[PDB]
């Protein structure tokens, strides 16, 4: 039922800015925070920020503040990222998970996770 | 008017400072040793003829409130620098439960007493109506403690107001000379300070009536007022010594 | 920032055996009795999934043989049996404090 | 002269070879390990069970609002709460409410069905959303629900709580609408009496035992926390630590903020008197803000450092000399502890047998270099 796509691939020139989609599907998005996670190859998993769509509330990375330009289309359910001033140390694999954020329920668990982009930057 | 002498009392403890058989001197607002006290008669029986005179006594920076009535027909103090709605003003009921403090803006009306009428099914004196003022505006601070006259004993309530703060200091002493204030030293416990943050002028006395006194005739057969008399002293700025005991119980003060 | 250290790192265990995860973290998670620790699985090639939620509770489809427990500064995850298809990387993320950090991992070998 | 308490004299006295006797070069003073901070019981609390725990809400869109302020946040009672279903917080961490400062808090409380709880959030829709509450883009608060179906719901159907079922506009943030006119859904004028294009603009809600939980009462509290530049009046209560006692510490009690060491005192106080002084004005001792006892407060322990030695060009060992201090506040120590009158005095072996006194350290002690 509950759907998360993200694009399988981007390449972009050193210097420059990429802007990459989540779709979300399944349930209703505004609902539901969308948090981002930073997956280095072979390393460990970094948190960049978390968005909830009714609102456009914003909470990002003190290491990301500067990096991290977030932004979301309730209208057609999607969360873009964008990244600006990219560096040989950019190049990893972002993906986008769901929190409820619920002190009762699953505070800020990711049950649903996107399929992840793979970004070089070359 | 009437007048008698102080005959040295009034001292009260400074604010929160404990010593042990440490003699320490002070420089605040206290009441003269051997001074010249205002014996003011509020109500006298003169048939039961209506003798009632509340004077609005100007508050000088301190009063000190001296009560002998063993029926508790003293209730209330009543104090404001214009003593209107214009500024906030501070009232003092004390029945026999819960003290309310109220320091709102008040029209008040010439003769400010409590209701109070006695119940044929409950056989007890509980308050009818409040009709002290006229409106209660900018209600900013509300105050409740146990009442402060309970149960031919003289009680001591001395009044102050320093630095946006009103601070009472209380102490109950039986006493066989009603009509004088015994030749005998009594320290002021301190009780509780308030932060009214009001500037304060004029002190007045109020006193509960009943509902006989509130009946359409004038005349007060059921209750009587005539035994309420207060005593008033104004205070000065002058240093005064103090002899604390081991215990910190104040014994005896010198000019 | 809470730093999550993951032991061991390389872990070998046999069909049947039980493999044990230890999640450490350098202040404490625990709020009122409640510990925000999660664990997560993450196949290769493939987002990571969450098992266990709050270090304490099954996640819905997730199989009874992960199980986890531990407070305050260790946390530990148990799985019993272990499966040929366990072969992931175990990540422990805490989330008391912003901003949240996850562990370094741990690599199950069969 | 930082090498060893003879060196420490040699620098003193400005010479290298000094003669027999005593000599003050330093003074010792014990730095306090840490500090301690107190605070009474706190009574100022937000009237948090007076809101949450009220027996009467009004309807969702007659929400009540109260303001708090000049009280703690203490929002333990509200973590501790286990009846919870939702606890969301928008621009706060649940966790950092009481580490957080506001300066004004208000809460809105209101009775809506289970299905309806999602619509209250930032940036929703729906009939209670868009008629009933609606809550700004940069909301900052909690929004707390929980099921309500014991004491919202009746054998009879409790229809006592009305939603705002219709209305021409959407509610604009923080909005309280409780107009009862006539809604005109078509050309045709109400003029106050329904017809086929004029219906109330409220409906009752039917509340019942077995409706079930996507159609039970929920009683909702939403706190909204706002940060101006006027001083904070909504604050975490300050947390007490534990007492200490015949151990040098740095104690702030309401505002001494002295310095020394707490012991157990035999002094009865005042029932009011909190804390007293001494003939020279300084602090004594203060009462505990917790329980009812006295402690004594002597000043840290310090003195001059003396150091006995003989003549140089007849030894070379010293003997540390600690005034006015006892031993277990303490050359390092060790070495033939030894305890008097005048001090601590280390590096001497005390002997009983008495010879003619030759070094003055005090209270009848003379220190000489023998076998
Ligand atoms: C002072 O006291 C005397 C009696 O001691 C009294 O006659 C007099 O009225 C009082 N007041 C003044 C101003 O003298
Ligand atoms: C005592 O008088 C006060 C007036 O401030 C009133 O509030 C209280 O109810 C009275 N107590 C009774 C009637 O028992
Ligand atoms: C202080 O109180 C104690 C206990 O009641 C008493 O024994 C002692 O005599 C008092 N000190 C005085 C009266 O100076
Ligand atoms: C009502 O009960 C207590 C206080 O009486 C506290 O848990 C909270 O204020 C309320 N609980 C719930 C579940 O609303
Ligand atoms: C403060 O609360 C503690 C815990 O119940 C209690 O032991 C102590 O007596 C209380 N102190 C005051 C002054 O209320
Ligand atoms: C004292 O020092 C002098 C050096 O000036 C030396 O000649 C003498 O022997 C020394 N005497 C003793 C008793 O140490
Ligand atoms: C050191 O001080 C005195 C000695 O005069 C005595 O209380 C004890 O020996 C020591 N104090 C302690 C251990 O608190
Ligand atoms: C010194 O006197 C003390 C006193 O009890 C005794 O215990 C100790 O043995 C004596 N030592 C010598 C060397 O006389």
């Amino acid at each position: 039922q509950v759907q998360l796509q993200q694009p399988g691939a981007e390449l972009v020139k050193p210097g420059a800015s990429v802007k990459m989609s989540c779709k979300a599907s399944g349930y209703t998005f505004i609902t539901y925070w969308i948090t981002w996670v930073k997956q280095r190859p072979g390393q460990g998993l970094e948190w960049i920020g978390d968005i909830y769509p009714g609102g456009g509330r914003t909470n990002y990375n003190e290491k990301f503040k500067s990096k991290a330009t977030l932004t979301v289309d309730t209208s057609s359910s999607t969360a873009y990222m964008q990244l600006r001033s990219l560096t040989s140390e950019d190049s990893a694999v972002y993906y986008c998970a769901r929190y409820d954020g619920n002190y009762v329920g699953y505070y800020y668990a990711m049950d649903y996770w996107g399929q992840g982009t793979s970004v070089t930057v070359s | 008017p009437a007048y008698t002498n102080s005959f040295t009392r009034g001292v009260y403890y400074p604010d929160k400072v404990f010593r042990s058989s440490v003699l320490h001197s002070t420089q605040d607002l206290f009441l003269p040793f051997f001074s010249n006290v205002t014996w003011f008669h509020a109500i006298h029986v003169s048939n039961g003829t209506k003798r009632f005179d509340n004077p609005v006594l100007p508050f000088n920076d301190g009063v000190y409130f001296a009560s002998t009535e063993k029926s508790n027909i003293i209730r209330g103090w009543i104090f404001g620098t214009t003593l209107d709605s214009k500024t906030q003003s501070l009232l003092i009921v004390n029945n026999a439960t819960n003290v309310v403090i109220k320091v709102c803006e008040f029209q008040f009306c010439n003769d400010p007493f409590l209701g109070v009428y006695y119940h044929k099914n409950n056989k007890s004196w509980m308050e009818s109506e409040f009709r002290v003022y006229s409106s209660a505006n900018n209600c900013t601070f509300e105050y409740v403690s146990q009442p402060f006259l309970m149960d031919k004993n003289l009680r001591e309530f001395v009044f102050k107001n320093i630095d946006g703060y009103f601070k009472i200091y209380s102490k109950h002493t039986p006493i066989n000379l009603v009509r004088d204030l015994p030749q005998g030293f009594s320290a002021l416990e301190p009780l509780v300070d308030l932060p009214i943050g009001i500037n304060i002028t004029r002190f007045q006395t109020l006193l509960a009536l009943h509902r006989s006194y509130l009946t359409p005739g004038d005349s007060s057969s059921g209750w009587t007022a005539g035994a309420a008399a207060y005593y008033v002293g104004y205070l000065q700025p002058r240093t005064f010594l103090l002899k604390y005991n081991e215990n910190g119980t104040i014994t005896d003060a010198v000019d | 920032d809470i730093v999550l250290t993951q032991s061991p790192v390389s872990l070998a265990v046999s069909l049947g055996q039980r493999a044990t995860i230890s999640c450490r973290a350098s202040e404490s998670v625990d709020f009122y009795g409640n510990s925000f620790i999660y664990w997560y699985q993450q196949k290769p090639g493939q987002a990571p999934k969450l098992l266990i939620y709050r270090a304490s509770n099954l996640e819905s489809g997730i199989p009874a043989r992960f199980s986890g427990s531990g407070s305050r500064t260790d946390f530990t995850l148990t799985i019993h049996p272990v499966e040929a298809d366990d072969v992931a990387t175990y990540y422990c993320q805490q989330s008391i404090e912003d901003p949240r950090t996850f562990g370094g991992g741990t690599k199950l070998e069969i | 002269c930082a090498l060893d308490p003879l060196s420490e004299t040699k620098c003193t006295l400005k010479s290298f070879t000094v003669e027999k006797g005593i000599y003050q070069t330093s003074n010792f003073r014990v730095q306090p390990t840490e500090s301690i901070v107190r605070f009474p019981n706190i009574t100022n609390l937000c009237p948090f069970g007076e809101v949450f725990n009220a027996t009467r809400f009004a309807s969702v869109y007659a929400w009540n609002r109260k303001r708090i302020s000049n009280c703690v946040a203490d929002y333990s009672v509200l973590y501790n709460s286990a009846s919870f279903s939702t606890f969301k917080c928008y621009g706060v961490s649940p966790t950092k409410l009481n580490d957080l400062c506001f300066t004004n808090v208000y809460a809105d409380s209101f009775v809506i069905r289970g299905d309806e709880v999602r619509q209250i959030a930032p940036g929703q829709t729906g009939k209670i959303a868009d008629y009933n509450y609606k809550l700004p883009d940069d909301f900052t608060g909690c929004v707390i629900a929980w099921n309500s179906n014991n004491l919202d719901s009746k054998v009879g159907g409790n229809y006592n709580y009305l939603y705002r079922l219709f209305r021409k506009s959407n509610l604009k943030p923080f909005e309280r609408d409780i107009s009862t006119e006539i809604y005109q859904a078509g050309s045709t004028p109400c003029n106050g009496v329904e017809g086929f294009n004029c219906y109330f603009p409220l409906q009752s809600y039917g509340f019942q035992p077995t409706n079930g939980v996507g159609y039970q009462p929920y009683r909702v509290v939403v706190l909204s926390f706002e940060l101006l530049h006027a001083p904070a009046t909504v604050c975490g209560p300050k947390k007490s630590t534990n007492l200490v006692k015949n151990k040098c510490v740095n104690f702030n009690f309401n505002g001494l903020t002295g310095t020394g060491v707490l012991t157990e005192s035999n002094k009865k106080f005042l029932p009011f008197q909190q804390f007293g002084r001494d003939i020279a004005d300084t602090t004594d001792a203060v009462r505990d803000p917790q329980t009812l006892e006295i402690l004594d407060i002597t000043p840290c322990s310090f003195g001059g450092v003396s150091v006995i030695t003989p003549g140089t060009n007849t030894s070379n060992q010293v003997a540390v000399l600690y005034q006015d201090v006892n031993c277990t506040e303490v050359y390092s120590t060790g070495s033939n502890v030894f305890q008097t009158r005048a001090g601590c005095l280390i590096g001497a072996e005390h002997v009983n047998n008495s010879y003619e006194c030759d070094i003055p350290i005090g209270a009848g002690i003379c220190a000489s270099y023998q076998t």
